[PDB]
RNA sequence: AGCUAGUUGGUGGGGUAAUGGCCCACCAAGGCGACGACGGGUAGCCGGUCUGAGAGGAUGGCCGGCCACAGGGGCACUGAGACACGGGCCCCACUCCUACGGGAGGCAGCAGUUAGGAAUCUUCCGCAAUGGGCGCAAGCCUGACGGAGCGACGCCGCUUGGAGGAAGAAGCCCUUCGGGGUGUAAACUCCUGAACCCGGGACGAAACCCCCGACGAGGGGACUGACGGUACCGGGGUAAUAGCGCCGGCCAACUCCGUGCCAGCAGCCGCGGUAAUACGGAGGGCGCGAGCGUUACCCGGAUUCACUGGGCGUAAAGGGCGUGUAGGCGGCCUGGGGCGUCCCAUGUGAAAGACCACGGCUCAACCGUGGGGGAGCGUGGGAUACGCUCAGGCUAGACG
């Protein structure tokens, strides 16, 4: 069994950023369709979509790149270098508003489930609402 | 019974006392229930003592039996001063 | 300091003993536990149970002491 | 505020009394999962009112007995003899891995 | 490996060896010196090294090292033990502590006085 | 410091002049026999007296120790190789003007085979580290006018060690004289 | 206690002038200008190349040695300047620079750090009022010493007053020269103060 | 790994200030347990402290609270309160007297004695301050406490001089014989002046008490010091204790003599069997300094029990597999409930500490004042993304 969807999701991503391939598919859900744009706002991807493979409903996830590295192991540069999900299901990590993580000191982003939406760090810190912290994206 | 005392703290030479409200059968730097109040012997600050009144008032008013010295302390504040 | 209080006496090796050391009846007295010189090891000079060696015994126990001279 | 709790009857065999398995889920103090973790409660009821299988409100009450400090407050839901038949199920293994 | 797993039985937290019994992890125990003698050391080093099996307060009968270009102790010297090891020898894990007792400071020391207790020499 | 300072009839005695027998208490170790008491301005003084008079006294005795066993080679030997058995004995006697004399007594009675060895004498009560030496020593614990504490008892009766309590010099010195024995 | 011993020594030791007695080792006398090696027989040899801990360790006793401090009382100081929050090192040296003899040695009161000390043990110096006399007295800025009523009008004073007319003073401090008095104005930063000492280094050698 | 027989519940009563199996009678046959009972060991617990980047880990000294015991055990009495540290009764154990029938005892109060033991203070002065108790009050009592004594046992503060002063004395040490080192260090000139002596001299102590005012508020009066003639000030006034560790790599700092796998060192690798930067000494250095090192424990480094943050083909490590119970965990959508989760507010989270700010003791330690923070825990409101639960549906899992 499938066994945590969102995790299984970032994961995917995460494959399709090593191979360098321009888009994958992950199966459909709100709370990952928010994640995705999120992702898509901060700037980690380039873009998503809703579509349908066979008879299930389905996401597409336009991945993006960055410029071709000139000279040795001249892959281009990656975007998303590193994702975690932190709040593994029976391990669920909560964090409240003070200990909400600066992950790389303002670079790196968590994205948060709050009472008031999924959202991002420093809306978090904004808002003053803390909550679930499911992934780390760096 | 509840009493307004004074509690020593502070150095061997440097005493300091804190203008307090405890029961009496308790250690002279026991559990006490509120600070009122502080007092320097030996005058060496400006603000040298000082107790809040209003406090000291209810206290009394419950009835708060103070000690002899505690009870001067609070009349040269200005506690049982009337008009 | 550098204490020399030690008695340099001979004996006839008797018995094969450990670690790198001859049970060697003396002259002066009993068999003794009584081990190589480093010096021999170095030159690899090997000891039969049967030499005349001398023995260096240091006084404070004679149980223990040390096999000197070549043969 | 009395410590009221929410928890189910498990067990009638007792005059006057009612067995009540309350689930608490807290949160370990150092990995950070939520544990649903168990404790029996002795209640007072003075009808037998209550029976087997019924979740009902429990308040922390003067004690009727050695550790009977519990009043039964109301009935909450009445027939949900799953979590009774599970801990049921628990004690019957409990038995088994003694010798 | 799981957090579940830990959760169910724990880190068997380190149970951390006392390296020496000298009783209580007492810093330094009186003793009575049984039998003085000497020992062949080990495997890379060669010396007839000087020992002394020890009675404690505590009730142990072990062996000792005796540190300082020779010793006065006797047959029923009263000493206090350092614990500490020596790497050489077997069954050894503790100094005698030299300047107690019975056991003298160590006579013409001038550089490293106060681990074997010889006191401060008269100057010219 | 002078604490307690009692008479013979059993008297408290708060000042004492010249010439009375005084108990006094406030010493920190027990003074031998005939040592003559002084007085001191303060305490650091005396305490520096007292560190003088044992330079004094221990170095001197130290040297008198180094000058025995000179000879290693063949002396030692001769004196490691030991031809008539010692018997090894500790006192524990009441006062330092008993234990002496009983010293005195039994240096003499040693011309038999069997030699007397005296290694640790004090003055006062036995206790459990001297049953732990005698263990240790294979010695005899004998008493004159000090009884032994119940513990200390207990423990010599059970661990086996020789415990003697005794009323006079003559029947301790009687006890010591079955101690050399002689197999045959 | 003090080092108290052979000074120019240490100087030595470090091979850049420390100025540890004002005169002398300003003139060609310090024995950095006639001798720049090391102390004693290996001196003169062949210097090898010094660990990464060393050089560290090197630097805070060179500091240590001109500030003229006993370890443990730096330890604390550095310590203190740890829980404050700002730059660690130039707080840490304006802390130091704030020990009254420091100060007293800046305002030209006495010519070297240790007779600074001395000077201010001896009852010589005035902090507002009270004859101060111990040198780990820490000054907070805006404040007055003076050299004092009853040892205005003794000699060495007066040479080093000599000394400092003319010549001035850094911009935390003001002095009058006239009267024997100095003010400790603003607190020393480290840009003000062009000190051999790198205090990071001190720092790092602290840190484990 | 099963434990339980007043044990789990009941009815009635007793007992309590009060509930209750606290106790008893009678009925019932339960109760707890692997979410770790019962058993063994261990251990007062915490506010804290030490450490640590933190999470944690260890510890619970002093100080503050609470518990518990006053030789061991048992039990009541009196009172507001004890099952009563310097009350009681009783048995035992032990010490102490006995005219042998019997009584006396209890320092885990301060001091002290011993004994254990590596090791731990003075049979100190004082009711002056604060507090206690009694008393109308004076006042009495107070080994609470205030202080003094001893111990570098911690921590902090200062002294053991400063300024000159050789292209370099002696002494000692090396040298390639020139020289170098000790080292501006000394000597010596100048200057200051701990100690030390005199002269004074406290803050802490203004009240309770008396009188006027009504014995109220308020006003005046007076006494009252263990520390201590101390701190501290004013004058004088001596140049006036330096030690310990280490010096092969870690690791700061090197040469020579002596020694010859010996004597030794060592925390670890290991040094030592004839030129030892590792041993003994000497010079020289370096670290600290009235201290320094050794030992013992604790934490750290040790992400060597890994939650933050390790792993498991071959290193230590996947059980020999299957089915399966607890347990743990869980697809998509819609709606509620709001347990978790977050939040806002409040209450608590005592004081002392720790942190920040200022202030006192000539600084600092120490202390004082104020402030903030602070996990957690309750109460009230809210939020519904995510778990949880209820309800409805779906078809990608699974089953047919
Ligand atoms: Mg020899
Ligand atoms: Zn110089």
């Amino acid at each position: 069994m499938l066994t945590d969807p969102i995790a299984d999701m970032l994961t995917r991503i995460r494959n399709a950023t090593r191979v360098y391939k321009e888009s994958t598919d992950v199966p459909a859900s709100r709370f990952k369709e928010e994640i995705l744009r999120i992702l898509a706002r901060e700037g980690f991807i380039k873009g998503y979509e809703r579509v349908d493979v066979d008879g299930k409903p389905y996401l597409r996830v336009y991945l993006k790149y960055g410029p071709r590295r000139q000279g040795p192991d001249p892959r281009p540069e990656q975007v998303i270098h590193h994702i975690r999900r932190i709040s593994k299901p029976g391990r669920r990590v909560y964090v409240g508003v003070k200990e909400i993580p600066r992950v790389r000191r303002g670079l790196g982003i968590a994205i948060l489930s709050t009472s008031k939406g999924v959202l991002t760090d420093r809306e978090a810190r904004k808002l003053g609402v803390g909550g679930e912290l499911i992934c780390e994206v760096w | 019974m509840v009493k307004i005392r004074l509690a020593r703290f502070g150095s061997k030479h440097n005493p300091h006392y804190r203008i307090v409200v405890t029961d009496a059968r308790r250690k002279r730097d026991g559990k006490y229930i509120e600070k009122i109040g502080y007092y320097d012997p030996r005058k060496t600050t400006p603000d040298w003592l000082k107790v809040d009144v209003e406090r000291a008032r209810y206290w009394l008013s419950v009835g708060a039996q103070p000690t002899d010295t505690a009870r001067r302390l609070l009349r040269q504040a200005g506690v049982f001063r009337q008009e | 300091a550098k204490e020399k209080d030690t008695i340099r006496t001979e004996g006839v090796v008797t018995e094969a003993l450990p670690n790198a050391t001859f049970r060697v009846k003396l002259d002066s007295g009993p068999e003794i536990l009584a081990y190589i010189s480093g010096k021999m090891r170095m030159h690899y000079i090997r000891i039969l149970p049967g030499d005349r060696v001398v023995v260096e015994i240091t006084p404070y126990d004679p149980t223990r002491g040390r096999i000197v001279y070549r043969k | 505020p009395k410590k009221v709790l929410t928890g189910v009857v498990v067990s009638d065999k007792m005059q006057k009394t009612v067995t009540v398995l309350v689930e608490r889920q807290f949160p370990h103090p150092l990995y950070g999962k939520v544990i649903k973790r168990s404790k029996k409660y002795l209640a007072h009821d003075p009808e037998e009112k209550y029976k087997l299988g019924d979740v009902v409100e429990i308040i922390e009450s003067r004690p009727i007995s050695k550790r009977k400090r519990f009043r039964v407050l109301r009935l909450v839901e009445s027939g949900r003899m799953d979590l009774v038949e599970k801990y049921l199920i628990r004690r019957q293994n409990y038995e088994s891995l003694s010798k | 490996p799981t957090i579940n797993q830990l959760v169910r039985k724990g880190r068997e937290k380190v149970r951390k060896k006392s390296k020496v019994p000298a009783l209580k992890g007492a810093p330094f125990r009186r003793g009575v010196c049984t039998v003085v003698r000497t020992v062949t050391p080990k495997k890379p080093n060669s010396a007839l090294r000087k020992v002394a099996k020890v009675r404690l307060t505590s009730g142990y009968e072990v062996t000792a090292y005796i540190p300082g270009e020779g010793h006065n102790l006797q047959e029923h010297s009263v000493v206090l033990i350092r614990g500490g090891r020596v790497k050489d020898l077997p069954g050894v894990r503790y100094h005698i502590v030299r300047g107690v007792y019975d056991a003298a400071g160590v006579k013409d020391r001038k550089k490293s006085r106060s681990k074997y207790g010889t006191k401060k020499p008269k100057e010219a | 410091r002078i604490r307690a300072m009692m008479d013979a009839d059993g008297n408290q005695r708060k000042e004492a002049g010249p010439g009375s027998a005084v108990q006094v208490l406030g010493f920190q170790e027990l003074p031998h026999a005939g040592d003559v008491v002084e007085w001191v301005p303060d305490l650091e003084a005396a305490k520096e007296i007292a560190e003088e008079r044992k330079e004094e006294r221990k170095a001197r005795e130290e040297e008198e120790k180094a000058r025995r066993p000179r000879t290693m080679a063949e002396l030692l030997r001769a004196m490691q190789e030991e031809g008539r058995k010692e018997l090894n004995l500790i006192l524990r006697a009441d006062t330092q003007g008993s234990l002496e004399a009983i010293q005195h007594i039994l240096a003499r009675e040693s011309t038999e085979d069997v030699k007397i060895n005296i290694l640790l004498a004090q003055v006062g009560a036995p206790t459990e580290s001297d049953v732990l030496l005698a263990q240790t020593a294979n010695a005899a614990i004998l008493a004159f006018g000090v009884n032994p504490p119940g513990s200390v008892k207990k423990k010599a009766e059970e661990k086996g060690v020789l415990l003697k309590t005794f009323r006079i010099i003559y029947d301790l010195v009687d006890e010591v004289r079955n101690m050399v024995k002689g197999q045959r | 206690g003090r080092y108290i011993g052979p000074v120019c020594r240490l100087c030595r030791r470090e091979g850049v002038k420390l100025y540890l007695k004002g005169e002398r080792c300003y003139s060609p006398k310090c024995a950095m200008e006639r001798r720049p090696y090391p102390p004693g027989q290996h001196g003169q040899k062949r210097a090898r190349r010094p660990s990464d801990y060393a050089v560290r360790l090197r630097e805070k006793q060179k500091l240590r040695r001109i500030y003229g401090i006993s370890e443990r009382q730096f330890r604390n100081l550095f310590e203190e300047a740890s829980k404050k929050k700002g730059v660690t090192g130039s707080v840490f040296l304006g802390l130091l620079e704030s020990r009254l003899d420091n100060v007293v040695y800046r305002l030209g009161f006495a010519v070297s750090r240790r007779q600074a000390r001395q000077l201010v043990r001896h009852g010589h110096i005035t902090v507002n009022g009270r004859r101060v006399d111990l040198p780990s007295y820490r000054v907070r800025p805006g404040d007055e010493i003076a050299v004092a009523e009853k040892s205005r009008n003794l000699e060495l004073i007066r040479q080093n007053l000599e000394a400092m007319k003319g010549r001035k003073v850094g911009p935390w401090l003001s002095l009058d020269v006239e009267g024997m008095k100095g003010k400790f104005l603003r607190l020393p930063d480290r840009e003000d103060l062009a000190l051999p000492v790198n205090e990071q280094l001190v720092i790092e050698f602290y840190s484990r």
